[PDB]
């Protein structure tokens, strides 16, 4: 699974 | 207009063992869509982004502009060894929704100590190349 390091 | 919707790029960056880098080296912005009006970068942490991947290079792919409201994509990451082939390669299973502003990625997209043994041959000359490989499907 993808990660976001934004909001 | 037509657009460019699958776009490839790759990006070398010397002297990885040297990088004195939570902090982020970013690539050059490259274009896609209509008129070059998608807009987006490779965002790379080399000693992790937080606590729990500081044993990992991080890698991200941001979208830095679009002229509407979301974007949504698949993105496949890959390391070029010395014969140009793609290995480590670690791709979204599914496309995700990127906004002017947001990024995705893998914050465990390759162990440190991996990638620094030179048995694996991944950074010939102390070079890093990463590839990135995109599939617009909305917008």
């Amino acid at each position: 699974k993808a990660d976001t390091t934004t909001p | 207009s037509g657009k460019v919707v699958k776009f490839s790029y790759m990006w070398t960056i010397n002297n990885f063992s040297f990088c004195r880098e939570g902090e982020v080296i970013k690539s050059s912005t490259f274009s896609s869509g209509a008129n070059d009006k998608l807009k987006w970068c490779l965002r790379v942490n080399p000693k992790g982004l937080d606590e729990e991947s500081k044993d990992y290079l991080s890698l991200y792919l941001l979208l830095v502009s679009c002229p509407k409201s979301e974007v949504r994509a698949k993105f496949k990451f890959s390391i070029l060894n010395a014969k140009g082939e793609e290995t480590k390669a670690m791709e979204s299973q599914r496309a995700y929704r990127f906004v002017q502003g947001k990024d995705w990625g893998f914050k465990k997209f390759i162990r440190r100590d991996f990638l620094l043994d030179e048995a694996n041959g991944l950074l010939p000359d102390d070079k890093l190349t990463l590839f990135c490989e995109v599939s617009v499907v909305q917008d």
